[PDB]
C-alpha cells in the first residue's frame, strides 16, 4: 500500500510494536528465507535524526563493512518504511556476496542424486571435489591419449537449474541443459567438442614437439599463439583459427629489421602456395624455404628482459634497471614506470629520495631510490 | 537587402535580457551557458560592428538606449572578454561610439567611460594585492611580468594535476574534483591563447580514478573543433584519450572528414590522405575500439549510396595510413586481426594485407588469382564457421585499394584467354548478392566485351559509335570503368578517348564517377610506381578540362 500503516505490515510482517505510540518494534526482519533479531528504538516523535538500532551479534557480522552506510541511512533516510526497505535491500546485498558462508542444501535430492550421478559417469573420471561439494573437476581422453579438464561450479539446486562449465579449451563450450539432464550428459557433451577440435590439438601437439615454441610456456589448451624462435634474435608469432587451423594465420616477425625484411618479402611472394592438406609446419618450411632450430638453447631459452609495466626496453633512454629482491619474480622494470606505480599504492611510503612497496608481480617488499 | 534592422533588433532584446542572466560569470550556470552562446554573440557583435562602423557616434540613437549597458555587461564579464576576437570586436565597438569633438556634457561622459572600460579590460589590478604591492615595489608594470605569472600559474597547475593523478587511491591530498571541473571551464574560452596548452593536456592525460567522468562535454566539443582547424597541435597521446572518453567528439571527427571527400576536395586524394596523416586517426585507430566505431561509420555510408566509389577510394587511403601505422608503432604488443576484423576469416586479411610494392609486376595476377579462390570458398560455401555472409567479405575487400582496382587492367593485359577467376572477382567487386546465375550472365557479357575490345586493339585506332554499340542495365559501371582501363592502358587510346568522354557523359553524376576513377588512378599509380608516361598525361589532362565542365 501507499501508507506504512498496511504497507509497513505487508513489507515488514514479524517486526511487532511493542508501544502503543509505535516508538518500540521488536522481532525479526527477514531475507532469503533468513530471518533476524533487530529492536529498533525511535525517539518520542517519528525521527530517525536521533534513532536507536541494535542487533544480534548475528546481523553485526554481516553488516559488518556496512556501519558507516546504515547510520548514514538513519540520518539521510525520511520514514522508517523506506529505511527498512533500505537496510532489506542492503542485507540482499551483504549475503549474495559472502555466498561462501551461506547454503543449506535440502539433502534429500542433493547428496544423494550426485552420487548416484557420480556413479553413472565411473569413479575414475572425478578428480577434485570440494568438501562444500560445490566445486568439482572432472577428466576426458582423447583418442589421442590427451586429458583434457572440466570445472563444474554448483548452486543449491543441482537437477533445477545448470551447472556453471568453466573449461579451458579455445571455442565456446555448449552445453543443453534441461531439468532431465544430468552429469553423463554434460560428460557427452564435453567428449563431442574434445573429439571434434582433434585436428587443431594435432597441430599443436606437432608444433610444440618438433619446433622451439618460445613464449607460452607450459602452453594450456586454449592458446591459439605461438611465438616460435628460429635462427637467433629473430621470432615469429602465428595466431590460428582453430575452426580452418591448417588454413592461414595472421602472422608477422619480430627481431632485426635488416634479418626480418627478407623473410617478409619471401613470404608475400611464396603465400599463394599455402595449402590446407599439408600440416602448418610443412607448409611454413617449405613456403619461407627454410628449416626450424629444435630448441638452439632450451635453458637460456630467453628471459623476458622488459619493464613488466610498460613491456619496452629503451623507455627514452633508460634500461630495465631496478629489480625484484626475489628469486621467483627477478622481474626487471623501468625507474619511471616503477614510481608512477608505486606512488599510487596505498600500501607505499615516501622517505628522503626512498620508496618503499610491493613488487606489482609477486606483492613482495621493493625498495626505489630516486 | 530587405530587414538590415530588424533581425539584430531582436536578437539585442535578448542577449541584453541574457547578459543581465551572466553578470560577472562567478558562478557555475552564468559560465555554462556563456561558454555556449558567446560564439553566436561574436557573429552579433560582428553585424552590429558592420552597423556602428559604416555610420558615426553621438548623432545617431539607433541601439544607443543600452549599448553602454551591453558592453559594460560584456567586458566585466570575462569568458566573454576571452574569446578569440571578442574583445577586438569590443574594442572597435567602443572606437566607434568614441567622439572626436563632444559638443553637449553627454558626449564627454560617454567618452570618458569608453577610456575607463578599456583600462579595465586591458590595464586593471583585479588580482591579489601583496603582489601587486610587490611588483610596484620593484617598479614593473602588470605587461612586462603577466606572461611569466601567467606561465608559472598554468605549470603549477598542471604539475598539481600529475600528482593527482599518480596518487590514484592514496591517503594523500586528493585535487578537489570540483576545482578540475572549474579549470576546464576555463580550459574551453582561451584554447587558442599559447598560454594554456600545456594546462589542456594535462587535463587529457591526467583523468584519475573516477566512475564518473568530470568534465563538461563543452570542454571536449570547444576542444575537437579547435583541433580540426588546427588551432592547438597538441601531442597525439592527448587526443588518443580525448577520443577514449568522448565518444561525439569521435563522431564528430570522422564526420569532418566526410565534409572533406563531399564538398571541398572531391577526388583530389593526396589533399585526403594530407588531412587523414596530419588528423592522427590512424595512430587513434591502433586502439581496436576507436578503429571498430570509425569503420561503423564508414559501413552506414557505403549504404545510404549502394556503393559510392568516393567513400571506396577514402576507405583505401585511410586504411593505408593505419596499415603503416600498425607497423610502425607495433613491435611487441599487438592485437590480433581477428579483433579489428573480426567478421571473416583472419587467413583472408593475411593475404590481402601484403602490398604490392612488395611483389613484381609479372605475380599480380597469381595474387588476385588467390584471392578470388579465398572469397568464392567464403561466399559460395557460405557454411558454419566462416564470415556471416557476402557482404562483410566485401566490405574486407574494400579496405584494400590495389587488389579491388588492379584486376580490370590485369584483364586486358591477359584479354587473349581471360581467366575465370578474375572474371569472377570482377563481377563480385561491382555486385554482390546475384545468384551465380547473375554473376555467370555478367562474366559472359564482359567475356563477349573483351572478344570485341581485343579485336578492335588489335585493329587500328577507330571510331567511339563503335565502343557505343557494346556501351548499349545491372552492369553498366562494371563496363564504363573497364572501358576507360582500355582507352587509358591501349596506345590505340589517347586519340578517341574524348570522342567516348563527351558522349559518355550523359548527366554531371558519370563526369564525376570517372573523374574519380581517373584520381583514384593515378595516386594509385604514382605509389606503385608503375607507368606509361602518355597514359599519365593523358589522364591528368582529361581529368583537367573534364573538372571545369562538371
Ligand atoms: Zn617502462
Ligand atoms: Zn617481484
Amino acid at each position: 500500500m501507499a501508507v506504512t500503516e498496511a504497507s509497513l505490515l505487508r513489507q515488514c510482517p514479524l517486526l511487532l510494536p511493542q508501544n502503543r505510540s509505535k516508538t518500540v518494534y521488536e522481532g525479526f526482519i527477514s531475507a532469503q528465507g533468513r530471518d533476524f533479531h533487530l529492536r529498533i528504538v525511535l525517539p518520542e516523535d517519528l525521527q530517525l535524526k536521533n534513532a536507536r538500532l541494535l542487533c544480534s551479534w548475528q546481523l553485526r557480522t554481516i553488516l559488518s563493512g556496512y556501519h558507516r552506510i546504515v547510520q548514514q541511512r538513519m540520518q539521510h533516510s525520511p520514514d522508517l518504511m523506506s529505511f527498512m526497505m533500505e537496510l532489506k535491500m542492503l542485507l540482499e546485498v551483504a549475503l549474495k556476496n559472502r555466498q561462501e558462508l551461506y547454503a543449506l542444501p535440502p539433502p534429500p535430492q542433493f547428496y544423494s542424486s550426485l552420487i548416484e550421478e557420480i556413479g553413472t559417469l565411473g569413479w575414475d573420471k572425478l578428480v577434485y571435489a570440494d568438501t562444500c561439494f560445490s566445486t568439482i573437476k572432472l577428466k576426458a581422453e582423447d583418442a589421442s591419449g590427451r586429458e583434457h579438464l572440466i570445472t563444474l561450479k554448483l548452486k543449491a539446486k543441482y537437477p533445477a537449474e545448470s551447472p556453471d562449465y568453466f573449461v579451458d579449451f579455445p571455442v565456446p563450450f555448449c552445453a543443453s541443459w534441461t531439468p532431465q539432464s544430468s552429469l553423463i550428459s554434460i560428460y557427452s557433451q564435453f567428449l563431442a567438442a574434445i573429439e571434434s577440435l582433434k585436428a587443431f590439438w594435432d597441430v599443436m601437439d606437432e608444433i610444440d614437439e618438433k619446433t622451439w615454441v618460445l613464449e607460452p610456456e607450459k602452453p594450456p589448451r586454449s592458446a591459439t599463439a605461438r611465438r616460435i624462435a628460429l635462427g637467433n634474435n629473430v621470432s615469429i608469432n602465428i595466431e590460428v583459427d582453430p575452426r580452418h587451423p591448417t588454413m592461414l594465420p595472421e602472422c608477422f616477425f619480430l627481431g632485426a629489421d635488416h634479418v626480418v625484411k627478407p623473410l617478409g618479402i619471401k613470404l608475400s611472394r611464396n603465400i599463394h602456395l599455402w595449402d590446407p592438406e599439408n600440416s602448418v609446419l610443412q607448409n611454413l618450411k617449405d613456403v619461407l624455404e627454410i628449416d626450424f632450430p629444435a630448441r638452439a638453447i632450451l635453458e637460456k631459452s630467453d628471459f623476458t628482459m622488459d619493464c613488466g609495466i610498460c613491456y619496452a626496453y629503451q623507455l627514452d633512454g633508460t634500461i630495465p634497471d631496478q629489480v625484484c629482491d626475489n628469486s621467483q619474480c627477478g622481474q626487471p622494470f623501468h625507474q619511471i614506470c616503477l614510481y608512477e606505480w608505486l606512488r599510487g599504492l596505498l600500501t607505499s611510503r615516501q622517505s628522503f629520495n626512498i620508496i618503499f612497496g610491493e613488487c606489482p608481480y609477486c606483492s613482495k617488499p621493493i625498495t626505489l631510490k630516486m | 537587402m530587405a530587414q538590415d534592422s530588424v533581425d539584430l533588433s531582436c536578437d539585442y532584446q535578448f542577449w541584453m535580457q541574457k547578459l543581465s542572466v551572466w553578470d560577472q560569470a562567478s558562478t557555475l550556470e552564468t559560465q555554462q551557458d556563456t561558454c555556449l552562446h558567446v560564439a553566436q554573440f561574436q557573429e552579433f557583435l560582428r553585424k552590429m560592428y558592420e552597423a556602428l562602423k559604416e555610420m558615426d557616434s553621438n548623432t545617431v540613437i539607433e541601439r544607443f538606449p543600452t549599448i553602454g549597458q551591453l558592453l559594460a555587461k560584456a567586458c566585466w564579464n570575462p569568458f566573454i572578454l576571452a574569446y578569440d576576437e571578442s574583445q577586438k570586436i569590443l574594442i572597435w565597438c567602443l572606437c566607434c561610439l568614441i567622439n572626436k569633438e563632444p559638443q553637449n556634457s553627454g558626449q564627454s561622459k560617454l567618452n570618458s567611460w569608453i577610456q575607463g572600460v578599456l583600462s579595465h579590460i586591458l590595464s586593471a589590478l583585479r588580482f591579489d594585492k601583496e603582489v601587486a604591492l610587490f611588483t610596484q615595489g620593484l617598479g614593473y608594470a602588470p605587461i612586462d611580468y603577466y606572461p611569466g605569472l601567467l606561465k608559472n600559474m598554468v605549470l603549477s597547475l598542471a604539475s598539481e594535476l600529475r600528482e593527482n593523478h599518480l596518487n590514484g587511491f592514496n591517503t594523500q591530498r586528493r585535487m578537489a574534483p570540483e576545482r578540475v571541473a572549474s579549470l576546464s571551464r576555463v580550459c574551453v574560452p582561451l584554447i587558442t591563447l599559447t598560454d594554456v596548452d600545456p594546462l589542456v593536456e594535462a587535463l587529457l592525460i591526467c583523468h584519475g580514478r573516477e566512475p564518473q567522468e568530470i568534465l563538461q562535454p563543452e570542454f571536449f566539443e570547444a576542444v575537437n573543433e579547435a583541433i580540426l582547424l588546427k588551432k592547438i597541435s597538441l601531442p597525439m597521446s592527448a587526443v588518443v584519450c580525448l577520443w577514449l572518453r568522448h565518444l561525439p567528439s569521435l563522431e564528430k571527427a570522422m564526420l569532418h572528414l566526410f565534409e572533406k571527400l563531399i564538398s571541398s576536395e572531391r577526388n583530389c586524394l593526396r589533399r585526403i590522405e594530407c588531412f587523414i596523416k596530419d588528423s592522427s586517426l590512424p595512430q587513434a585507430a591502433c586502439h581496436p575500439a576507436i578503429f571498430r566505431v570509425v569503420d561503423e561509420m564508414f559501413r552506414c555510408a557505403l549504404l545510404e549510396t549502394d556503393g559510392a566509389l568516393e567513400i571506396i577510394a577514402t576507405i583505401q587511403v585511410f586504411t593505408q595510413c593505419f596499415v603503416e601505422a600498425l607497423e610502425k608503432a607495433s613491435k611487441q604488443l599487438r592485437f590480433a586481426l581477428k579483433t579489428y576484423f573480426p567478421y571473416t576469416s583472419p587467413s583472408l586479411a593475411m593475404v590481402l594485407l601484403q602490398d604490392p610494392q612488395d611483389i613484381p609486376r609479372g605475380h599480380w595476377l597469381q595474387t588476385l588469382k588467390h584471392i578470388s579462390e579465398l572469397l568464392r570458398e567464403a561466399v559460395e560455401d557460405q557454411t558454419h564457421g566462416s564470415c556471416g555472409g557476402p557482404f562483410e567479405s566485401w566490405f574486407l575487400f574494400i579496405h584494400f585499394g590495389g587488389w579491388a582496382e588492379m584486376v580490370a587492367e590485369q584483364l586486358l593485359m591477359s584479354a587473349a584467354e581471360p581467366p575465370t577467376a578474375l572474371l569472377w572477382l570482377l563481377a563480385f567487386y561491382y555486385g554482390p548478392r546475384d545468384g551465380r546465375q547473375q554473376r555467370a550472365q555478367t562474366m559472359v557479357q564482359v567475356k563477349a566485351v573483351l572478344g570485341h575490345l581485343l579485336a578492335m586493339s588489335r585493329s587500328s585506332s577507330l571510331s567511339a559509335q563503335d565502343l557505343q554499340t557494346v556501351a548499349g542495365a545491372p552492369a553498366q559501371q562494371l563496363i564504363r570503368h573497364l572501358l576507360l582501363n582500355f582507352l587509358l592502358w591501349a596506345p590505340g587510346g589517347h586519340t578517341i578517348a574524348w570522342d567516348v568522354i563527351t558522349l559518355m557523359a550523359h548527366t554531371a553524376e558519370i563526369t564525376h564517377e570517372i573523374i574519380g576513377f581517373l584520381d583514384q588512378t593515378l595516386y594509385r599509380w604514382n605509389r606503385l610506381g608503375i607507368e606509361s608516361p602518355r597514359s599519365e598525361k593523358l589522364a591528368r589532362e582529361l581529368l583537367k578540362e573534364l573538372r571545369t565542365q562538371v
